[PDB]
This record gives structure tokens, C-alpha cells and sequence, in this order.
RNA sequence: UGAGAGUUUGAUCCUGGCUCAGGACGAACGCUGGCGGCGUGCCUAAUACAUGCAAGUCGAACGCUUCUUGGAAAGAGGAGUGGCGGACGGGUGAGUAACACGUGGGUAACCUACCCAUCAGAGGGGGAUAACACUUGGAAACAGGUGCUAAUACCGCAUAACAGUUUAUGCCGCAUGGCAUAAGAGUGAAAGGCGCUUUCGGGUGUCGCUGAUGGAUGGACCCGCGGUGCAUUAGCUAGUUGGUGAGGUAACGGCUCACCAAGGCCACGAUGCAUAGCCGACCUGAGAGGGUGAUCGGCCACACUGGGACUGAGACACGGCCCAGACUCCUACGGGAGGCAGCAGUAGGGAAUCUUCGGCAAUGGACGAAAGUCUGACCGAGCAACGCCGCGUGAGUGAAGAAGGUUUUCGGAUCGUAAAACUCUGUUGUUAGAGAAGAACAAGGACGUUAGUAACUGAACGUCCCCUGACGGUAUCUAACCAGAAAGCCACGGCUAACUACGUGCCAGCAGCCGCGGUAAUACGUAGGUGGCAAGCGUUGUCCGGAUUUAUUGGGCGUAAAGCGAGCGCAGGCGGUUUCUUAAGUCUGAUGUGAAAGCCCCCGGCUCAACCGGGGAGGGUCAUUGG
């Protein structure tokens, strides 16, 4: 680049990505060990349903998904166990 | 541009004598050149409507373009003719101002005068002489310096002083009392001639 | 960012003000919601012209003014009605 | 021509000094004379030359004043 | 506010084509040129681009380091982490025949940083890292390793549901549903800096930080109607058209999936091919129309060619990233660098289009508490009769017509009151004096009022001092001097205003259409004269008019061009008399909207005018509701 003000949106914009990615898969793996737990019929079914929806709100707050998903997360979720 | 030839071939190729009466046609009445006292055949209606219209043209001393912007202009009227409402905004131009007021003998030299700059109307100087002179604004001779030759001597001298024309002689401050009309306005030449000449311009 | 601000309108070198409320992302002269009074530069004792009660519902919503309508629209005593109206209720 | 097509043009006045391979100027206008000439060129505008001896329509034929 | 003329014949009337008389332009070129004012200036290769500039800012968020005045406080520099801005402003019209645009509606399918208001919070912990120091590989661009460190950088724990969702209640709407109130379940935040009072005071002003709700502003999606050629382009579709569910998005939806069915569009022009950004507007016309979309404003699309995502409130990003491609450049051969359709400028294409200028003083924009720093936006200056407007290159008196030129029947006539001569003038020119408005302010000092306070500092506006001009000694005004420096281009046989000489001899040449030229040419070439316009005048090209010559307004078919060789008939077009009803066409009222600038009407300012400003009308085939 040429101004020395897109040298440095280059680096934070990396950076931002690296942490954006790792807490979004978080979230992910969250939602899924839910999902596989309630098609065994497991015990220990609820606390799962409980982190995995405190999983989502917290995603929420860290501007990773709008604020709408996370209401159709929560709302797919409740439907499934509770 | 304005004008500055001879002035005279100018009356004998239109026929009317366009200096105060003063005799540019006395000998040789008729046109300029060797075909001059040999005259020829008959003259269009086009050859009239061209005549007329430079008789007024010459008149006054304008270009074409001013003239033709000022016959636009006075057909926004409507009120009256079309033909003497523009032969009578011709005459609120402040160089007939100062001929017909006195301070001139002809129009060139009014032209001249209110081009040097010494005339005023109302006091404040002006100095172009396209202006348009409204009624009932007394046009003045700048009394910084009014102790002039020509201007002395042919304000005494008055050949013609109209009947819409107001002055006075001491203060040297003159005005048009109201817009004057046709029959104090050379009933001689036209109005209608020029105005087709305008229709397929 | 909805503003306040004056809008050149001269020849060359005779300049005009329209007084005009716009969005701050706007060209100069380009596209505006509203104007509302008229400024003159020039004439000893500066023209202005405005209807002020369009005024007073603007700086009511969050409009803000430039730094010279700010000057013309306290000569004009609008500023103190603003104070009187939101500080006082 | 620039583009490539090809025309016959006529060359008025008294007298040129045109010859193989000099860049010459075209504007409109067809003679009667002959059919397949819809051109003129423009005298005192690139290679070619005003012609030498005009008097009275210099502006056409491209002469320049001359003091005689 | 509706003007016409020449040209078919030995002569005529009708039909008919061709040509001319008016306007205008981002114009080009030939001859020729004195000034001011306001505007305009790559239409062609969306061709390739040397050189400079066009986007940064914050020390009142944070640790470091270098100076000038061994412990000293300030002033001036350097890189770094962190915030905000870089999605605006500026350029171009290649793609696009479609919700792209115009006009009128809808969203009970939606999002929104900074700005204004309201309610509620602001607790207590942890682990790092750049810089720096040392060190390795590097031709370079640049990469790694070790050790220490800060925060409004980052991460968990608490507390908060006013958000969403479900249940009962009440009211309501155009299906899906909307609002308000009550409960139940799982869950989710946050940060300090600068001051004042400072008895520990533990209080407080201000700017920031978190959650929820409104306003404003900006964006998103869907729909009615409207603007292009070809039928020597009639069939087009297979996620195609509909349903069930699932995923997905701010959001509804074949948006994407799996299954089920066989649908959708077309003569009222589907599909394909060619051409084109669209509009306010601009030119022309009596109007109905026709032709353009340059300066200025709005919407869209693109950024060396083609794909993709990331960060962010907002981009699939105009001076950002990644990959592929062509092209150009530097290299120690292992490799690296780049994108003027920003402002100037260059080579090239062309009939053709400007300076590698000054300044942030004014208006707008970014950041900052503020002084301020940045701004080729913008305000000014330079070049060019490219256009529109204004003013000049003198004025008055002046004869039997001075000299000269042209002509002549040899008497004269015309250039010509034109020169001379006398008296005047100084717009312009030159030299010399004076000399502006554009400026309002931020900041800084004192002084007052109100709402908060235990109180003061401060908050929010009032009154007064003080402070700044690139243009530029520019416009302008005053004094003296001088008619002295400042007129050309086209035409003159008829259309169409303006004629005689000489030269030449169907030659040399001229023409828009008729047509001229072979010994007395007003038609060729010169001279004298005359006509039209005038700092311009002619020529070529393009468009509207004249053209009723595509005729709705507003034409025709016996012989001039023009009735299918005749019938039978699907679709379509048009239809006798009358009673009651309806209200689709038709007529009419009220309300909303049809931006600003333009054309037009009134008024006002620059010495006038071009030009500039204020108030109006107009423009819909438009929508809603009532007759």
C-alpha cells in the first residue's frame, strides 16, 4: 500500500480476524456437542442445553452475530429440549 | 463599432433627411455613385421593408443586434400597437434625451457627450448612451464643469424643443413630462413596413 | 449528522448564503433537506432573513449549526429561545 | 483519408502546387461537372497553397493580405 | 401566435420531386483583429503513462526515546500500542432494454456509527504483548528467536431482561396477525482521563464507557403505470412453475436444499439479435410534434482485465488485502515492485480542446477539550474572439466642389463636406497621487443571569475589550498631456438589397438551384463605384422549420403512384327502438405530492446590459376521498 494509514488497517484487520474465527468456532462446537447429546438421549441433556445457549448470548455481545440470529438461535434451540 | 463616414450619403440613399432638417439633399437629390442622376427600374417589397427599416435604423445610430433585441422587447407589451410602442422606447434612449432637450446640435454629438462622461441623471454620473432614460428624472449636465463651448452655444440656439419635453435654461436640468405619440413623432416613415419586415425576420 | 450551514450562491466575486439544514455527508451545493433563511455578506449591516420557527424545530431534533450560523442565529436572539425552551421546559 | 476510404476530389482556383504523396484538407461540396466528386479541398491549409494572385474573395482560395 | 420563391412545356392547368430565403452549436478552418464584464474549453483510444502533489489526526487513552534551556520543570522533535476517519468529498459513461430510471403507492417481512431526549448501571479479578535490549538469515523488499513492560488493548467471574419467546386477560386489524397488562423458564454488559473541594474528608463539574426505549437522518426490499429497431427474428423454460418441510439472511421469498406434482410465459409480441446510462432539462415548431441528454442538480454503474472474501454501523472497498492474466520495471537469480476514468503534465489518435500556478483569508469536510494540523473540495490567478453583453477607433463648422482615381458623347459627372481650414473633447491611452467591501469569527480576559449544588470550579447563552485578506496596491476615484496608437470580411444575372469600364475568347475559370464562357460577358479575372454586417465576416458538417413530402390536428386510390382475380369465414373492430338499475369510460369538488436551478410574470442590485437575488404561476396520462 501507499498512505501509511492502509499499512496499519492491514495488521489490525488480521488480527481482528485471527480472534473472530477462534471464538466463533467456539460457539459452533458448543451448539453442535448439544446437538449430539440430544440425539443419543444422554444424560446429562439440560446442562448442555444451558451452555449451549450461554454460549450464544456471550457470541452476541462480542459482535460476532448480528442480534436477530441469536434470537432464531435461542428460539431453534428451545424447541429441541426444552 | 458605431459610424463615422460621410454622413450624408447616408440621407441621400434613403430618401429622408435624418439632420434636423438641415439640408444634406439641397443639390443632387438623388442616390451615390456613377448610377447616381441615372435612376433604373422599380424597387421590390423587399427593397421597401429594407428601406424602411434602415431609416430607422440610421435614425438613431445602432447596430443591428441592439436594435433587433430592443423590437423583441417592446413586443412584450401588449398594450397599443407593436410598432409605436417600439418607435417610442427608441426615444427613452438617453442620447434623445440630450437632443431633444438642447444641449446638442446633432445626435453624434449627444453621443459623444454622454460618452465622456458629462451628463448625470439624478446627480449620480452616467456614462453609456444604450441607457433607458424612465419618465420624470431630471438629467443634468454635470455642474462640475458645464462652462463648455458648444454646449453654451447651442443651448441658445433651440431649433426644436418638443411638447413632452420640460427644461430650464439657468439650472440646465431638463425631463420628459410624459411619453409622447405618433403624431408628435415623424408621422412620415412607418411603423407597419417594419414590423413585417420582422415576421419572416 | 444533520447540520446547519451556509451554501454559496454569488457570480464571482459577489457572494450569497442560502441558510440550509442538510445531512454533513452532502456536497456544498449539492442535495439538502430544507431552507430555511437567506445571509448577505456584502450590504454594510448584513442581510438576514429567516423564519425561525423552523429554526427552533430543527435545533429541537438534534440539528446542529455551523460556527458563522451560529453567530447569525444569536444576533437574531434564536439561541436564547432554544435556552429558554430545553433548560427550562 | 485517415479512415481509409477512398474519393476523388476537385482542386479550384487558378493554378496549384499538388503533387504525389502531399497531405492535403477536404470539406463538402460537389461539383457538376463529371459524377464520383462530392469534395473540395481547402486551399492555404496544409501542403497545399493559396493561388497568387487574388484581389477580391482571398478568404476562399487562402490568400493572404497583401500590402500591392 | 400558420407569408413564400425557382425549376418538366412552342404555350397551359394539374400532379410531383429536387433546391433556396429562418434559427442553433462543447464546433472546426480561411482572411482579418482595440478593450472590459460573465460564462465555456478531449465529443476521438474505458489508449499507454515519466515527474510533483490529491487523507489524515489525537500527549486531556498508554509506556518509551532525543534534545535545548547528578538530582531540575517547561519548549521543540522520533518511531510504537490504542480510538476515530479512510464507504465522504473528487473522476468517468465501458457495461446495462431491467423495478436501472421517472412518477404514484406499500413493509403486520426490515436495519442504522456520529447527533437530540428519557430511564437504569458503572462491582471485583487475571494472563499477555509491541516498543525497547541482545541475536540469526537476508542483494533487497523484509523475515524469525530470546528477555523485560503499559493502558480507555485483551479475557473470564458477579449483578441487570426494560429484549426475544411461551402461557392467561382485555381491546383491535387488511389472511399471516397488532397493542397493553400480568406471570414462568433458561441466558446476557461496562473504562477511564482532566479539574474543583481537598480534616481521614469522600464528595463533586465535565468529557468518555454499558443495557433498553423514542426522534432525526441514511440505507434495504415489493408493487401499478410510462419511455427503441427488426416477424427477410414464433416458439421459449427443467430450480423451470406450485406445494410440504429444513437450512439460511436485517428481512419476505426456489434464496438454497430433499421430496411430491406438471406446471409457467407468449400475436395485448414471449425468445433472439442490434443499439443505448435514465431524468430535471436544452434547440426548433402556430400548435400537435420532432432532435439531443455537453456546462449545473438528482438517481444508477465502474475503478488495468477476471474471481473472492476480511475488517467495519456501513464496502464485497476510487489513491486497501488475497489468487489468476496480459503489460512495464529493479535484481547478487534465490527473488521482488506497480496501476492518472483525482489535479497539473507527457507520448499517441484526431479537423479539434488550456498552467507541471497561489492559498486555506471565505464556504464546506476529517480528527482534537481547544489553540490547531490536514484538505488539487474549494476560493483566486494564467491561456484561447469559443460564446453572450457593453463601449471605442473622434465632435462641431466647412465649396461652383482643391489636387488625384474611375468614367466620358470630351461640355461634364462620381468618389465628395469626404479632405483641407477653424474651434472643441478625452470614453479609451499614458504618466502621477490616493485606495476598498469580501471579516464573521474560534481562542484569550473581565462582568452578569438560570438550573444544579453543602459549597466552588465548571455547564448552558448574554454584554463588553482583543484578535485574522491568497486575490492585491486589484477594482475604483482625482490631476496633467495628446486626435494623436485602434477596420475588416462577404456580395452586386433571377430568386435576393447592390453596375459600369478593361483583359481574355466554350480557353482560363464559376455555380445552392436555374445555368454562364466561341470578339463589344452587369455570371470568368482586375479596377472604380455600390449593398449587407461589423471586432468580426464567410465556408464546410449536424439538427428542427419551410415539407399537409407519413396528413390525430392535416392527404389520397376511373385515366397522374395507389381496389387483392373472386368467394367462405375463426379472432378482432363497429352495431335498431325502449323501461328500471349500475358506475367501468366520461364530467366535477376537496386534500397530498410533481426538489433546487432553468423558460415565463411582478419586484429589487451591479454606472446600463449580459448577469445576480426575492415572491409567484406553470408542468401528471398521478394518487386518495365526495358528488
Amino acid at each position: 500500500p501507499n498512505i501509511e494509514s492502509a499499512i496499519k488497517r492491514v495488521r489490525t484487520s488480521a488480527n481482528a480476524n485471527a480472534k473472530n474465527s477462534s471464538q466463533t468456532n467456539a460457539m459452533r462446537t458448543a451448539i453442535k456437542k448439544f446437538e449430539e447429546a440430544v440425539a443419543a438421549g444422554a444424560d446429562n441433556v439440560d446442562a448442555l442445553y444451558n451452555e449451549a445457549v450461554k454460549a450464544v448470548d456471550m457470541a452476541a455481545t462480542k459482535g460476532l452475530i448480528h442480534k436477530n440470529k441469536a434470537n432464531r438461535d435461542k428460539i431453534r434451540l428451545s424447541k429441541l429440549a426444552k | 463599432s458605431r459610424y463615422t463616414g460621410p454622413s450624408w450619403k447616408v440621407s441621400r440613399r434613403l430618401g429622408i433627411s435624418l439632420s434636423g432638417t438641415g439640408k444634406e439633399l439641397a443639390r443632387r437629390p438623388y442616390k451615390p455613385g456613377q448610377h447616381g442622376p441615372n435612376s433604373r427600374g422599380k424597387v421590390s417589397e423587399y427593397g421597401m421593408q429594407l428601406t424602411e427599416k434602415q431609416k430607422l435604423r440610421h435614425m438613431y445610430g445602432m447596430n443591428e443586434r441592439q436594435f433587433r433585441t430592443l423590437f423583441i422587447k417592446a413586443s412584450k407589451i401588449k398594450e397599443g400597437k407593436h410598432g409605436v410602442n417600439f418607435m417610442v422606447l427608441l426615444e427613452q434612449r438617453l442620447d434623445n434625451v440630450v437632443y431633444r432637450l438642447g444641449l446638442a446640435t446633432t445626435r453624434r454629438q449627444a453621443r459623444q457627450l454622454v460618452n465622456h462622461g458629462h451628463i448625470t441623471v439624478d446627480g449620480k454620473r452616467v456614462d453609456i448612451p444604450s441607457y433607458h432614460v424612465e419618465v420624470g428624472q431630471v438629467i443634468g449636465v454635470r455642474e462640475k464643469s458645464q462652462n463648455i463651448s458648444t454646449i453654451k452655444e447651442a443651448v441658445e440656439a433651440t431649433v426644436g424643443r418638443p411638447a413632452f419635453v420640460s427644461f430650464d435654461t439657468e439650472k440646465l436640468e431638463g425631463s420628459f413630462t410624459r411619453l409622447p405619440e405618433r403624431d408628435e413623432l415623424y408621422p412620415e416613415i412607418d411603423e407597419a413596413l417594419v414590423v413585417e419586415y420582422y415576421n419572416q425576420k | 449528522a444533520v447540520k446547519i450551514r451556509l451554501k454559496r450562491m454569488g457570480s464571482k466575486k459577489s457572494p450569497f448564503y442560502r441558510i440550509v439544514v442538510a445531512d454533513s455527508r452532502s456536497p456544498r451545493d449539492g442535495r439538502f433537506i430544507e431552507t430555511v433563511g437567506t445571509y448577505n455578506p456584502l450590504k454594510d449591516p448584513a442581510e438576514v432573513v429567516l423564519k425561525e420557527d423552523l429554526v427552533l424545530d430543527w435545533l429541537s431534533k438534534g440539528a446542529q449549526p455551523s460556527d458563522t450560523v451560529r453567530n447569525i442565529l444569536s444576533k437574531e436572539g434564536v439561541m436564547k429561545k432554544h435556552h429558554e425552551a430545553k433548560n427550562v421546559k | 483519408l485517415s479512415n481509409l476510404i477512398e474519393v476523388t476530389a476537385y482542386i479550384p482556383g487558378i493554378g496549384h502546387n499538388l503533387q504525389e504523396h502531399s497531405v492535403v484538407l477536404l470539406r463538402g461540396g460537389r461539383v457538376k461537372d463529371l459524377p464520383g466528386v462530392r469534395y473540395h479541398i481547402v486551399r492555404g491549409a496544409l501542403d497545399t497553397a493559396g493561388v497568387n494572385d487574388r484581389k477580391q474573395s482571398r478568404s476562399k482560395y487562402g490568400t493572404k493580405r497583401p500590402k500591392a
